């Protein structure tokens, strides 16, 4: 019976440190083991794929060993860039089927050079019967924490690439129909840089 | 590798039939199903028009290569938990020194009845005048609220052209009342441009979201309009 | 030992 | 002081008479030591010497899944070579497979093998590098351009160099009894005489393992190759091998020809003459 | 396609000694392709219970077998060695001969 195991479930590293993916099976009779990264859309691509009596393969900044005696692959990422981020799964092909892994989502924070931190109040749209405010521009160092009330809703934080101007900024927003609801109260669980810039109209 | 449909929304006891079309030259074509339960499961494979493995398949599930090559994946009776993802790979052959290539993947969601699909109401909030003082950059965002289930795909678009540079999106939609009744879904985007495109008022803003519901084909008693396959979008000005 | 290997003609 | 494992595969297609025969042997030198036959009763791969015997039930479930897995490959290149070669489906066909490695006294490789044949004649081999092949015709060189993008090279590469000398060098230490002690030839010399003018004499070498020996008649200090009958080295029947040599000798003049044999089992080459 | 006649040799895996337990092997090798018959005879009649080797080959692609049978040697009993091939016009029989 082959079962595939991988660890860790999820994985959040800053961008430019080398990584370490592992992987354990428990039926060494397979014909190779492949390393596939999975983003929402385009589906599974594949990575890396060590042949049965191969030891180790190499492709750019992807380097995976292999040892069948123990059951144990290992997948290491060198100079972690935020493409690579997205969910890696680890299949591995025996006599009667193939076996896929539980995977392990990885998060490649990048490095804002200049934190400014700041919540911004945006203009609430004429169709909507909410206000929405803006924690932008923070470090991704910031754990984003969710709100107390239930008539408040936060999001996770995220990462855009303005390409055009080499440009990569977080982005936090959070919204209320209560008409008891300021962007100065909204992320007040949250641990907020006290040098955010407060625009108190 | 292509697959079809994309999305597929469909009540219990119902029936869905997925096709498949391997990459040219490939006489093989595996079919997959990614579910949050049990992951990634191999269901069954055919080489050359032949079934050659297989998985653990239900008995209500029927396959089949034909002679051009291209595979069919019958979904029959169905259940809340053949809710996943089905993906088609494909290979030259049958190697085993070879990989794999695979398909966009079909979403199937299996509801018990189609009365709480709902479509998203979405709005752009435009930005502050504050950040435009204090970075020289403008950032828009856009809200989806009201939509269930959550097979929407958004887009920003500029001047009829879409954007991807500058744009974030919400990994996964979020449940507003996070309770045992089925509660709708949200999902909030950012697009950030430069200051001085926000404030030339020839270019336009649209946040298209792609919402995938109910099909004509379906039947529709209830009282409210019909939660059809629609895209509902919102604009902005400079 | 033998090899684990599927390569049809 | 060279030491090899190799593995021996035969696929003779059966149209009427039912599914192809498969049969597969492995050998450690000359010693057979796995066997594998698809006309049993639930076919499995068995155990032909005792230093084998000490392996796990996943080691024998693992063989003959490979085994098993090889006879439903060949059906499928059987009928394949079919097309290739516009031959008929009613006639019987051969297909032959061995690979293997050899290793040095370092314990490392020295050469790769593995090649395929059909019907008698040769069709893709792996070359020495182990990174290339050599087909014997057009047909084969759609396999081998399939093979190349496969990158089957790479499997038996990685298979040669690394698993096929570390289990070899394993066999060769559960083993080291009889594989690595050589076995030295019992030497004698008979006479049968053909006429009242001619006779023959015989040299004989009998229980030796391994099979590689020589045997020279020598007239004078020099050869009689061309008038020496040379037989091909047979099996006794217990991992032991026999050869023997005869020369149409002048009747009266036995004592001016000499046999000379040459064995690893041996600690010097043997002159032996034939003593009345 | 190619077809090669097997070489026949019958031998005994340890000299003759009469009133002796022995082997009788009969060494068939060179053949192609692989489908043979071989039969042990003793005085005209076959050897019911003879045991082979497994089919293997030679680097040149050519077939061997072994068939060998225990037995026990004596001065009157003839033995000889049955094989039937594709590239023979009749079975071939090859008799035993203690000195070869
Ligand atoms: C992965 O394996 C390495 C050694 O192979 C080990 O040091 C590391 O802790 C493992 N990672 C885990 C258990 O998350
Ligand atoms: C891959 O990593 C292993 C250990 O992690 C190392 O020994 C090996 O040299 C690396 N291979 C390459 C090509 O960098
Ligand atoms: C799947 O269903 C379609 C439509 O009824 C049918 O044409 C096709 O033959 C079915 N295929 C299998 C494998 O059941």
């Amino acid at each position: 019976k082959q079962e595939v195991t991988q660890i860790p479930a999820a994985l959040s590293v800053p961008e430019g440190e080398n990584l370490v993916l592992n992987c354990s099976f428990t039926d060494s009779a397979i014909y190779n083991l492949q390393w596939f990264r999975q983003d929402p859309g385009k589906g599974l691509t594949s990575l890396l794929l060590i042949q049965s009596s191969q030891r180790e393969q190499t492709s750019g900044r992807l380097n995976a060993s292999l040892d069948k005696s123990s059951g144990r692959s290992t997948l290491y990422i060198a100079a972690s860039q935020p493409g690579d981020s997205a969910t890696y799964l680890c299949a591995v092909s025996n006599f009667n089927k193939f076996y896929f892994g539980s995977g392990t989502k990885l998060n490649v924070k990048p490095n804002i050079q200049n934190p400014d931190p700041a919540v911004y109040q945006l203009r609430d749209s004429k169709s909507s019967d909410k206000s929405v405010c803006l924690f932008t521009d923070f470090d991704s160092q910031t754990n984003v924490s969710q709100s107390k009330d239930s008539d408040v809703y936060i999001t996770d934080k995220c990462v855009l690439d303005m390409r055009s101007m080499d440009f990569k900024s977080n982005s936090a927003v959070a919204w209320s129909n209560k008409s008891d609801f300021a962007c100065a109260n909204a992320f007040n669980n949250s641990i907020i840089p006290e040098d955010t810039f407060f625009p108190s109209p | 590798v292509t697959q079809t449909p994309k999305h597929l929304i469909t009540a219990t006891g119902q029936r869905v039939t997925l096709r498949c079309s391997p990459r040219s030259g490939d006489l093989s074509v595996y079919w997959y199903q990614q579910s949050l339960d049990q992951g990634l499961q191999f269901l069954i494979q055919y080489y050359n028009g032949e079934e050659r493995a297989k998985g653990n398949i239900l008995e209500r599930f029927s396959a089949q290569q034909f002679p051009d090559l291209h595979s069919e994946l019958n979904l029959s009776s169905l259940e809340l938990g053949d809710s996943a993802l089905y993906f088609c790979a494909s290979s030259v052959a049958t190697y085993s020194t070879d990989t794999q290539y695979f398909g966009p993947g079909t979403r199937l969601t299996v509801l018990e009845d189609l009365k709480n699909v709902f479509p998203p109401e979405v709005a752009v909030f435009e930005p502050s005048e504050a950040e435009i003082s204090h970075t020289q950059k403008a950032t828009l965002v856009c809200l989806a609220t009201g939509f269930y289930p959550d097979h929407v795909e958004l887009s920003w678009w500029v001047n009829g052209k879409e954007v991807h540079s500058g744009v974030c999106t919400d990994p996964q939609p979020l449940k507003e009342q996070p309770a045992l009744n089925d509660s709708r879904y949200a999902l909030s985007s950012r697009l950030r441009v430069s200051a001085t495109f926000w404030q030339n008022p020839r270019n336009h803003f649209r946040c298209q979201v792609q919402f995938y519901g109910l099909s004509e084909n379906d039947e529709w008693t209830q009282d409210r309009a019909k939660p059809v396959t629609q895209i509902v979008s919102a604009e902005a000005w400079g | 030992l033998r090899v684990m290997m599927l390569a049809p003609f | 002081g060279s030491h090899s494992m190799r593995y021996f595969h035969t696929s003779v297609s059966r149209p009427g008479r039912g599914e192809p025969r498969f049969i597969t042997v492995g050998y450690v030198d000359d010693t057979l030591f796995v066997r594998f036959d698809s006309d049993a009763a639930s076919p499995r791969e068995e155990p032909r010497a005792p230093w084998i015997e000490q392996e796990g039930p996943e080691y024998w479930d693992r063989e003959t899944q490979i085994s098993k897995a090889k006879a439903q490959t060949d059906r499928e290149d059987l009928r394949t070579l079919l097309r290739y070669y516009n031959q008929s489906e009613a006639g019987s066909h051969t297909l032959q497979n061995m690979y293997g490695c050899d290793v040095g006294p370092d314990g490392r490789l020295l050469r790769g093998y593995h090649q395929d044949a059909y019907d008698g004649k040769d069709y893709i081999a792996l070359n020495e590098d182990l990174s290339s092949w050599t087909a014997a015709d057009t047909a084969a060189q759609i396999t081998q351009r399939k093979w190349e993008a496969a990158r089957v090279a790479e499997q038996l590469r990685a298979y040669l160099e690394g698993e096929c000398v570390e289990w070899l060098r394993r066999y060769l230490e559960n083993g080291k009894e009889t594989l690595q002690r050589a076995d030295p030839p019992k030497t004698h010399v008979t006479h049968h005489p053909i006429s009242d003018h001619e006779a023959t004499l015989r040299c004989w070498a009998l229980g030796f393992y391994p099979a590689e020996i020589t045997l020279t008649w020598q007239r004078d200090g020099e050869d009689q190759t061309q008038d020496t009958e040379l037989v091909e080295t047979r099996p006794a029947g217990d991992r032991t091998f026999q050869k023997w040599a005869a020369v149409v000798v002048p009747s009266g003049e036995e004592q001016r020809y000499t046999c000379h044999v040459q064995h690893e089992g041996l600690p010097k080459p043997l002159t032996l003459r034939w003593e009345p | 396609m190619i077809q090669r006649t097997p070489k026949i040799q019958v031998y005994s895996r340890h000299p003759a000694e009469n009133g002796k337990s022995n082997f009788l092997n009969c060494y068939v090798s060179g053949f192609h392709p692989s489908d043979i018959e071989v039969d042990l005879l003793k005085n005209g009649e076959r050897i019911e219970k003879v045991e082979h080797s497994d089919l293997s080959f030679s680097k040149d692609w050519s077939f061997y077998l072994l068939y060998y049978t225990e037995f026990t040697p004596t001065e009157k009993d003839e033995y000889a060695c049955r094989v039937n091939h594709v590239t023979l016009s009749q079975p071939k029989i090859v008799k035993w001969d203690r000195d070869m």
